[PDB]
């Protein structure tokens, strides 16, 4: 056991042994960018494919060309923390090798003058930091995974709904990397045709002229041949045993039904045929009499009874036809070629240069360079390698693994499969199957971006070549990085799949960076999107998750990566298994995709294994092609490799999952991202063990780099002197870990990291030092452990509404950490320079009390809403102030300034503490006080770890030099590495005063900016939105009284009373599990707590633990015994708040080890109570389930969705209210409002909420004064819409007018 | 004037590998400082009201 596990180890009441541990959950990511970024000699992957698909840069004239050598990335100006504070990107610098060469007319091609070599820079591509983050523009940002279609040829069908006849329509459709489209289709008249870029159709055979195929040519591959010759004056067919199996058969004995095998175990090679049969047949070459000089028939022409007695006039005896049936072949190829009008290669190519450019004149030259760039040309056209193997796998193709364009074969082979369909042989492919759907990550993504800027470039350096004026001009010159910055910049700020991290909690974390998406570019659309994708699909074992996808529009379009799921080097899922050998089962696994699982059966982890590795019953469960089933036990192949395969991190937390059902299981993995971190976090007391893995991999703990004992612990940093063992030569020997400490997340929200270590102890690596936001000891912390009663109290919670004790909102169990950002600029006007200063006009001494001399509030200052942040004042013009108000100021004085008062104000109903404040000045303005004090600030707080570093390394060496004391040798050398030391810590921190004295670059106009963090301690009130993690979400709808809530024998009272009504109808029966489970566990805590207070010898203390872990027939084997004292006396600290039990999903506790551990607790065995009316004392006659249960504080609070308005801002078009309560906007009165007033028949109120209350701009402004004269009457007018609309119309050339 | 701050300020960003800032864009074109913010702070092309 790790030392970070031993402090509190969970009892897990699971049954199967685990083989495979879960892997990094980032991997996703981390792999992806891994790739896009790192050096790649073949260059498949990453900046070199991208490179090399551009590069070399060819001129029209080919007079010269720019070649690429290599690339390299610089150190990075800034690192991920002060990238955040300034708000720029954390980025490093593109440095590529590049020569320019020169090539004489005169001389032949290929002589090299000269060369020019040198490294220049094309832009900033932005780092991912270690946890799979990007920061663009200062803010932390996801790049989310698309599942897309998979390049290749897919054949597909109609079903028949696009005409009423039972015939289908099928059609094939090839989809490139980078290309144009090409479909080819069947109407429903059995012909075969074309389309190019969703165009209108064409007949088939027009794409095999432009490929130069003769219609013999077309035949022959297309169909195939039966033959006839003229022997003895007689008709003669050929020998295919195959096709006859009727007017007679000229095998004398073997003659048949003027079945065929009885007489085909005897063969001739001789059949002889009327002339009747032939009438009805089509040919299938070109027959030319050199002595008439014309074509007496053609081919794929009927032949008629003339032709035959015409062609034997003409000497030949040899005649080859098509062979048709209606069931096995079909005329489709031969009756597309008699419905097309062309007749040679260049006649078809002006069709399709009319077809796509209509309207341009055919031109010849222009048509061939059309089609060499739609299809074969390697600039416009190309088949990734995942899409060359899916096509070499759909065709059967065997070679051309490197061609990326489309040739004749595959056009070929693309026909012939489709035509095979059509002719029964072979099924269409499933458009939803995962083998057909495609992982694209951030590494593609960005390589994809990255050529398109590339190609933006490449387009103005070829047109510079082509100049020809090359005589000084080094290759920092053709090279605009702009674009291509802007191209990544476009990409990492604007994409649809890079959205701002959801930062509520770590599983937030974990599920963006898990994330899959079928929207974005090349993706779907939400409202044309259809049932089949939105559905799940029986390759989604494994693969992608079942349970959580968003509830609404985006159901099923956005899904989450399975626990084992990988990526593998095409971009396919690919999930592992357990292989079976002999009939014993191996640790080893493989992964397998969708294609190679449909082959093998599959078992899963719930069949039983022997005591020698092996299954036992002999019909076991497996999967075949999708479908479950029973199969013999020597018939297995694979086996599952653990039970949470199929269910993603999210839904693996959610314990007793399979007592639940779908849509419950779903609200709750949606609900749990998110809860909200609290001022304490504790661990679940039921949990599933996932929690230290999602915990570790999230980032947001202080995970040890190497082992050894922290050498001092404080609040905001952790040293620890490496083990003698991890210790590279020259080393210092220490780890530094700086605490983040109450910074603002995404969602506004508190990320502070808190150390759970102390002075002295031993780490090893992988061990935690800081625990993160909702993190206790390593574990996934969200929520608190309730108190729960199952039973109805008054109403108060009727429907899902919540009642709350008041404990828990005086113990604080769920007040939360808000940090709030409020940004003051000051810009330059026309009128002046915007100041930020102290004298504000009309302002007393009360108001710029928590002001400082320069304008800004202090740190620690306690602030309410209209209080002033940060003092400025805006040059203002002239005002021709009103008669009276001319009196005012002639009989009061009090002279106008010039100056008016906009100032950075607290919003209403926000009261905080101000935490920090930060001055970003342009470089040239004066530096106010507050800047100064703030940089000296920052200069202290960041010379202490280079202070730190230069003492201990200065102590050694010291050391050394008494140690030491040829002699003087010794001592030149020791102070010339004394000498060296001071030197680097003097650049160290010159770099770092640079750093903080650095001005900021402002956008243009602006002079200063001030930002105050203000944090907000905000508590549980009702309207706050509370959940489960079984989908019982609600609202609470009362604070109650301690005295007032249902008690026990004890007198301990519950903390929330939940409706039971919502358990049956809704299917989760895994929370009352869970209660029931906690009701145990809380026992147990309660007598560990017991025993620890009466101090009872440590024999006993042992001996419990001991049968608290041993309780069941479980996979865990923890030995009491092989603990310390000191370490048991932790364990039993640890949990006296409770006995945390792990129930993994799908191998949970069964309902007999609950019992067990409830009698060990000295608790009923039903887990029901009697509790007591605090309100009359009297006892329920029936007894109530009370337990514990893991709560949750959502991110949906009443106090950010109050909002109330009476009269504000207006639109500027519409003149209507505002819309939201950041912008103190007004409630939307829509149609099916008017509709319920014209209903009720008020067409009063109707009349003021269409005119007063919106739009009619003298209507509110004298209802307003009415109402303050205390009228209540009205005057309504016209609408200022219907006046918008009127003019509209008159634009329009439309007389539209009011009569009277 | 605009079209030769752009050409310049390219030309500094390949030389030296940054952004120009304006005071170091002010010398290689031998044009005040202040006029160098006055043409930056000039106003692009509007942004429409009906972006998403």
């Amino acid at each position: 056991y790790s030392y970070t596990e031993k402090k509190r180890i969970r009892k897990d009441f699971g049954t199967r042994p685990q083989v495979l541990d879960i892997p990094y959950l980032l991997s996703i990511q981390l792999d992806s960018f891994e790739k896009f970024i790192e050096q790649d000699p073949e260059g498949q992957y990453g900046l070199e494919a991208a490179f090399r698909s551009v590069f070399p840069i060819q001129s029209y004239n080919g007079n010269s060309e720019l070649q690429y050598v290599s690339y390299r990335l610089g150190e990075p100006v800034f690192d991920v923390k002060e990238c955040q504070i300034r708000g720029v990107t954390y980025s490093k610098p593109l440095r590529v090798k590049l020569r320019l060469v020169i090539f004489d007319k005169d001389a032949p091609a290929g002589t090299v003058k000269d060369i020019k070599e040198q490294e220049v820079y094309m832009g900033e591509i932005p780092l991912m930091t270690e946890n799979g983050t990007f920061v663009i523009n200062g803010t932390e940002r996801v790049i989310v995974s698309q599942l897309h279609r998979s390049p290749g040829v897919f054949f597909d069908s109609d079903k028949g709904k696009t005409h009423s006849s039972g015939k289908v329509l099928y059609n094939a459709r090839i989809i490139p990397y980078r290309g144009s489209w090409l479909d080819f289709e069947f109407d429903p008249k059995d012909n075969l045709y074309v389309r190019i870029d969703r165009r209108r159709k064409l007949p088939a055979s027009i794409i095999l002229r432009v490929l130069g195929k003769t219609s013999a040519e077309i035949l022959d591959i297309f169909f195939e041949k039966v033959n006839f010759e003229v022997k003895d004056q007689t008709l003669m067919m050929e020998l295919v045993p195959e096709r006859l199996r009727t007017f007679d058969i000229e095998a004398d004995g073997k003659v048949y039904v003027e079945h065929i095998r009885q007489l085909e175990k005897d063969g001739v090679n001789f059949i002889e045929v009327p002339v009747e049969y032939i009438v009805g047949k089509v040919s299938a070459k070109d027959y030319v009499n050199e002595a008439t000089g014309e074509l007496i028939i053609t081919a794929n022409q009927e032949i008629s009874l003339e032709a035959l007695a015409n062609l034997s006039q003409a000497g030949y005896k040899k005649l080859e036809v098509l062979f048709t049936n209606d069931l096995d072949h079909g005329p489709f190829m031969s009756e597309t070629l008699r419905v097309d009008s062309t007749t040679d290669r260049i006649s078809a190519l002006v069709e399709i240069y009319r077809m796509m450019r209509p309207g341009e004149p055919p031109t010849k030259e222009a048509a061939e360079s059309l089609f060499e760039s739609l299809f074969f040309s390697a600039e416009r056209y190309d088949l990734s390698t995942v899409g060359r193997m899916k096509f070499n796998s759909s065709i059967g193709r065997e070679d051309a693994e490197e061609q990326g364009t489309l040739d004749e074969v595959d056009i070929i082979e693309v026909m012939k499969k489709l035509i095979s369909i059509r002719n029964g042989k072979g099924e269409v492919d499933d458009i939803d199957h995962l083998g057909n759907r495609r992982i694209r990550s951030v590494g593609e993504m960005a390589e994809n971006q990255f050529r398109v800027g590339l190609v933006r470039v490449e387009r103005a350096v070829k047109e510079r070549l082509s100049l020809g004026d090359l005589d000084n001009v080094m290759p920092q010159d053709l090279i605009n990085a702009k674009p291509i910055s802007a191209a990544v910049k476009e990409f990492f700020g604007s994409s649809q799949l890079s959205q701002f991290m959801d930062q509520n909690n770590p599983l937030s974390e974990v599920t963006h960076k898990r994330r899959i998406s079928a929207l974005g570019p090349g993706g779907l659309t939400r409202e044309r999107a259809g049932f089949e994708v939105r559905d799940v699909h029986v390759t989604h074992y494994g693969r992608l998750c079942p349970i959580e996808t968003p509830e609404g529009p985006n159901i099923g379009l956005i899904n989450s990566l399975s626990a084992f799921a990988r990526c593998n080097e095409y971009g396919f899922l690919e999930t592992p298994y357990r292989r079976v050998v002999n009939g014993v089962v191996t640790d080893e696994v493989d992964y397998l995709s969708a294609i190679e699982e449909g082959q093998f059966v599959i078992a899963q982890a719930n069949a039983k294994l022997t005591e020698e590795g092996g299954f036992a019953d002999e019909l076991v469960t497996a999967r075949q092609k999708g479908e479950s089933g029973l199969h013999p036990r020597e018939h297995v192949d694979y086996m599952d490799v653990a039970t949470n395969q199929v269910v993603s991190i999210a839904a693996s937390l959610i314990p007793f999952l399979e007592h639940d059902d779908a849509n419950r299981a779903l609200m709750g993995a949606n609900m749990q991202r998110q809860a909200v971190p609290t001022l304490r976090s504790e661990k679940p007391l039921v949990g599933t063990g996932i929690e230290r893995n999602v915990a570790v991999d999230s980032g947001v703990t202080a995970v040890a780099k190497r082992g050894g004992v922290i050498q001092s612990v404080d609040a905001s940093r952790i040293v620890v002197k490496v083990n003698e063992e991890e210790l590279i030569p020259g080393e210092a020997g220490i780890d530094i870990y700086n605490l983040t400490k109450y910074t603002r997340s995404n969602q506004n929200t508190c990320i502070n990291q808190r150390p759970c270590v102390m002075p002295g102890e031993p780490v090893a690596r992988g061990d935690v030092l800081a625990d993160g936001p909702s993190t206790d000891l390593g574990e996934l912390a969200l929520g608190q452990n309730m108190r729960i009663a199952f039973m109805p109290w008054n109403g108060y919670n009727f429907e899902d509404s919540i009642l709350v004790s008041e404990r828990v909102v005086q113990d604080d169990r769920f007040t939360t950490i808000h940090i709030q950002e409020l940004s003051c600029v000051a810009r330059d006007t026309k009128l002046g320079a915007e100041e930020i200063t102290a004298d504000i006009p009309n302002v007393g001494e009360a108001a710029l009390s928590k002001l400082d001399e320069s304008g800004i509030v202090y740190i620690g200052a306690e602030v309410k809403g209209g209080d002033i942040l940060v003092g400025k004042v805006t040059p203002k013009g002239e005002t021709q102030l009103t008669p009276e108000e001319k009196l005012l100021r002639a009989i009061f004085g009090e002279k106008a300034s010039d100056v008016k008062d906009t100032s950075l104000r607290v919003p209403n109903s926000v009261a905080g503490t101000v935490i920090d404040v930060q001055v970003f000045t342009r470089d040239g303005v004066e530096k106010d006080k507050r800047a100064l004090e703030i940089e000296q600030m920052q200069l202290k707080e960041a010379k202490k770890d280079l202070t730190e570093e230069f003492q201990i390394l200065e102590g050694g060496l010291l050391a050394r030099v008494r140690s030491v004391l040829e002699l003087q040798n010794q001592l030149e050398q020791l102070a010339e590495q004394y000498d060296e030391l001071k030197a680097d810590f003097d650049k160290k921190f010159e770099a770092k005063r640079r750093k903080i004295t650095q001005g900021d670059d402002l956008a243009p106009g602006v002079l200063k900016i001030v930002k105050v963090y203000l944090a907000v301690k905000r508590r549980i009130q009702p309207g706050d939105k509370m959940a489960g993690r079984h989908g019982n979400k609600g609202v609470i709808s009362k604070i109650n009284p301690v005295e007032d809530m249902p008690y026990d024998e004890n007198g301990q009272p519950v903390d929330i009373v939940l409706n039971p009504l919502g358990v049956p109808s809704r299917m989760n029966i895994g929370q009352i599990l869970e209660v029931h489970l906690g009701l145990a566990a809380k026992g147990i805590g309660d007598k560990i707590n017991q025993m620890i207070k009466e101090q009872q010898e440590l024999a006993k203390l042992r001996e419990f633990l001991q049968k608290v872990y041993d309780l069941g027939d479980t996979r865990q084997r923890v030995d009491i015994s092989e603990l310390s004292d000191e370490d048991v006396r932790t364990l039993a600290h640890n949990l006296r708040a409770g006995l945390p039990v792990a129930t993994p999903v799908f191998d949970g506790a069964p309902e007999s080890s609950i019992k067990a551990m409830l009698e060990l607790a000295d608790l009923p065995a039903s887990g029901q109570l009697t509790l007591f009316d605090g309100r009359t004392g009297d006892a329920f006659e029936r007894p109530v389930t009370v337990g514990y249960m893991y709560m949750l504080k959502l991110n949906h609070l009443v106090d950010d969705k109050m909002h109330a308005r009476s009269t504000g801002s207006y639109s500027l078009v519409t003149q209507q209210p505002l819309g939201g309560k950041a912008q103190f906007g007004g409630q939307r009165f829509g149609e099916m409002e008017v509709w319920a007033l014209e209903a009720y028949g008020a067409a009063y109120t109707l009349q003021e909420m269409l005119t007063v209350k919106s739009d009619d701009v003298n209507g509110r402004t004298k209802m307003y004064k009415n109402i303050v004269d205390g009228n209540h009457a009205m005057e309504p007018g016209m609408p200022e819409s219907f006046n918008v609309l009127l003019k509209e119309i008159r634009s329009l050339g439309i007389n539209i007018e009011l009569e009277d | 004037t605009i079209n030769k701050l752009n050409r310049i300020s390219r030309q500094m960003l390949q030389e030296m590998g940054r952004e120009p800032l304006p005071e170091e864009l002010a010398e290689r074109m031998q044009m005040p400082e202040d006029k160098i913010r006055k043409v930056l702070k000039i106003a692009k092309e509007p942004i429409s009201m009906e972006t998403p």
